[PDB]
């Protein structure tokens, strides 16, 4: 399996915008390697990026810069992967958060858990995500919520 | 969910054995009768 | 009509005659199918504006009432506390509900008993549970249909005009079989009064309406009355009867119910018809002068039919249920807040599972008094044969029936009674220059 | 129960969630002749 | 759309009055059925004496 | 301006409804009062006979 | 008793509700010469509570087993203490006299 000409151009169209430098660098940072894949319409975890990065210090800007000549191979790699998380892997996870299988989960409960488990979110990522559909009760419908996350 | 298809049971016993077999347990640590199942220490608390 | 996919999720038997709540067998109806009628009405839901979820949801809750009858308790005589031989029977119930499967299969037989105010436990003896499970499915149905009508009126409320109405009374009953019980009584006790409103309207309210309008009319009447027999106003209906003022005391039986009728109504009140010796060790039958026929009712069983008890816990655990539509069917609010003082219910009033006959007092006042104030339009439909046969008529039956629906006296007044009636301002303005 | 080594704290938590699941209300009894350590625990049970 | 709404009010005013009557009569009938109990109560206590 | 008049029509509706609900509380307290008398009958009946 | 009244009055903030738990707290085995109305209460309970173990731990589980109709030969352990709780000849006996 390879990368078609449409795949090349999309990677570039973003890469030029990403590499924000007066002088070159014809390179991104291993952190931008993440958000690029996101912007490209891919969805890897930080752990997936750490699965494919030779930087055991994640996260930070200032260690190794990567060219597109290193990015495109990594993209071909991501294109192969299946373990990303489906709707099914989420429909599983939701079925303990409903205190009585309805879809309608409590916003305050959703807050406490996202901050503690999985990857963990920041204060902002919590508050930002819950700005709707919050009704006068506080019932975030976990399924349509997930379908939106799938949608983009 | 993949353990039991459309029509595994039928005999509620026979399709429980299919699902519990898929989850690698024997019908002795937890015992079957007619109506009920009997759980020893941890067994139910391991299903959790 | 359901497809092989839905058959899985919905949990129908592939095979037929499995279903235990379907007695006798699979009886047919002359000329209709069962299958294609499904697709028609399901589309009728789409046409109502049901959500794609709720389509399956209402069917989910409705279908379990077939599933429940399968739970086959078996005698294990060491105590007589039977537990039912299976799980599939009650699982096809559970899943459609999304109630805690463990809470179900345990709690049904061993619930937490309110003793005074504290909590004890008990296994129920075989028959106690068997009937108590049968209670559960019929408990869902009474609730679901009451939920259904209220939720269906919702789509059709007069979206902000001047709520002006006609009232059409459609109560399907006055059926004569060997079996008539309390069910037939509560229904036929409205049909009696409707027939009385025919008297009150054909003689009376017709010309009362004329009187108000002030027309060239002459009052005429004949003695066709029922009132000295059948209660009219809510209060008479809400004093009626021994299944009202004594429905809570442990000593009252369906035997004594017939007796206290026999003391208070018999002899002096000529309208009441007494049994032909099923008294003393009785099925307990009685009859009253109902225009269209002397109905044979049976009394035994009215207590439980007016108490309607079930297992607490298992419904209380249904309250903590899922599938939205499954859940809503369970609680209070009912768009109203009031204290519960019992013998019932919620309003009206507090708790004894049921006392529906009292709930049929409240609404009874609200329908009737308003119905007096509304213009009567009537159609007095008569039956040609018992045999359910199209086109056929019998003379002996019709002989009796035309004598019984006050049709004679009914034509004696309604021979001049105007069937056309509009507004005089219009007719005057619309005819003008003819002359 | 099958997470923790034998200590009073789990004797509590095990019964707690069981009550929360199966609805069974419950009562602990400590036993020993006269010279064990009964009420010595029970003070800690209350605090826990 | 405001005018479409308002028109329901002259009507609901008449709606309420009829119910105000009917549940006042329902209250009266209930008060009477309580009055028979209160009045017979004197007899019940007298007979016990 | 009819917005205020809209609410004014609603105010007649507020009182007609507030009155009725209070008459439900009228019958409501009477719910304990009524059945208490029905119970007081039955015991006194057993005291007499 | 003044305290027991006062404290339940002050530390019960939710009358008529369940659920409920409890812990049983009593002494053990002791003996004393002057047997009057009092001392009999203690050793009798240590006994009956041992029997509360015996019945629950060996028997009660089986009372349902025997009824289930499962291949299970009953297991007696020969630990009974029933014949002291009430009088065989006449119920209560001592109390009534």
């Amino acid at each position: 399996i390879e990368f078609t000409p449409e795949q090349i151009e999309e990677f570039k169209e973003a890469f030029m915008l990403f590499d924000r430098t007066p002088k070159c660098e014809m390179k991104i940072t291993y952190g931008q390697c993440g958000d690029v894949l996101r912007a490209l319409g891919q969805n890897p975890t930080q752990a997936e990026v750490l699965r494919v990065l030779g930087k055991p210090r994640q996260e930070e800007l200032n260690t190794k810069m990567m060219d597109f000549e290193t990015f495109l191979p990594m993209l071909q790699h991501i294109s192969k992967n299946k373990d990303t998380g489906t709707y099914e892997d989420f429909v599983e996870g939701l079925r303990v958060f409903d205190k009585e299988g309805n879809g309608t989960v409590m916003g305050a409960e959703l807050r406490h858990v996202l901050a503690t488990l999985g990857e963990r979110l920041t204060e902002d990522e919590v508050e930002k995500l819950m700005a709707g559909q919050e009704d006068s009760n506080g019932c975030i419908n976990y399924e349509a919520f997930v379908k939106h996350i799938m949608s983009s | 969910p993949a353990a039991i298809p459309e029509g595994q049971f039928i005999d509620s016993r026979k399709g429980a054995e299919k699902l519990l077999s898929s989850l690698d347990i024997d019908h002795n640590q937890y015992k079957f009768g007619h109506t009920k199942v009997f759980f020893k220490a941890g067994l139910l608390g391991l299903l959790e | 009509n359901k497809k092989p996919e839905l058959l899985d999720m919905l949990l129908i038997t592939n095979n037929p005659y499995d279903y235990a709540f379907i007695s006798q067998g699979e009886t047919t109806v002359a000329s209709i199918d069962d299958a294609e009628e499904l697709m028609a009405t399901d589309n009728a839901f789409d046409v109502l504006g049901f959500t794609s979820e709720e389509k399956n949801s209402m069917y989910k809750l409705t279908g379990a009432i077939m599933h429940f009858g399968n739970m086959k308790f078996k005698l294990k005589q060491r105590e007589e506390q039977a537990e039912p031989d299976g799980t599939e029977e009650a699982d096809k119930s559970a899943y459609l509900m999304g109630l805690n499967s463990a809470d179900l299969l345990k709690g049904l037989c061993h619930p937490r008993v309110k003793v005074g105010n504290e909590y004890v436990t008990k296994g129920q003896n075989v028959q106690q549970v068997i009937y108590a499970t049968g209670a559960l499915a019929k408990a869902v149905y009474e609730r679901m249909f009451n939920w259904m009508v209220t939720r269906i009126n919702a789509t059709l409320e007069t979206k902000q005009p001047r709520q002006y109405f006609i009232g059409v009374l459609d109560i399907a009953g006055f059926e004569i079989f060997d079996f008539n019980s309390f069910e037939q009584l509560c229904i036929n006790f409205t049909n009696e009064k409707l027939q009385q409103f025919f008297n009150h309207h054909m003689f009376v309210l017709e010309q009362e309406e004329y009187k108000k309008e002030g027309i060239e009319w002459t009052f005429i009447d004949f003695g066709m009355d029922l009132q000295a027999c059948i209660d009219l106003i809510e209060k008479p209906m809400g004093i009626m009867s021994i299944l009202e003022e004594e429905c809570m005391f442990p000593k009252a039986t369906d035997m004594t119910f017939k007796a206290k009728l026999f003391d208070n109504h018999l002899g002096k009140s000529a309208n009441f018809q007494k049994p032909r010796n099923i008294k003393g060790k009785p099925e307990a039958h009685f009859s009253l002068i109902h225009y269209a026929g002397i109905v044979d009712y049976n009394i035994i069983g009215w207590l439980q039919k007016n108490k309607d008890p079930l297992n607490e816990t298992v419904v209380g655990l249904y309250q903590k249920s899922s599938l939205k539509l499954l859940s809503t069917l369970f609680a209070n609010y009912a768009g109203a807040d009031a204290p519960i003082e019992k013998g019932k219910g919620k309003a009206k009033k507090g708790s004894s599972f049921q006392t529906v006959s009292a709930l049929h007092r409240e609404n009874l006042n609200k329908l009737m008094t308003n119905l007096r104030s509304t213009h009567p339009h009537f159609v007095r439909c008569i039956i040609p044969n018992e045999t359910k046969s199209p086109g056929v008529m019998d003379n002996p039956l019709v002989m009796h029936q035309l004598r019984c629906n006050g049709v004679l006296e009914g034509i004696r007044i309604c021979r001049k009674g105007f069937p056309n009636r509009i507004l005089y301002g219009d007719f005057r303005q619309r005819y003008r220059i003819l002359n | 129960r099958s997470e923790a080594p034998p200590h009073i704290f789990s004797i509590s938590d095990n019964a707690y969630q069981y009550m929360l699941t199966d609805r069974e209300n419950q009562s602990i009894l400590i036993t020993g002749e006269s010279g064990a350590g009964k009420t010595v625990n029970t003070k800690r049970v209350i605090q826990y | 759309e405001l005018e479409e709404k308002m028109v329901s009010l002259l009507q609901e005013k008449n709606d309420l009055q009829l119910q105000v009557q009917a549940e006042q009569d329902n209250l009266a009938d209930a008060e009477e059925r309580c009055d028979q109990l209160i009045k017979n109560k004197i007899q019940l206590e007298a007979k016990v004496k």
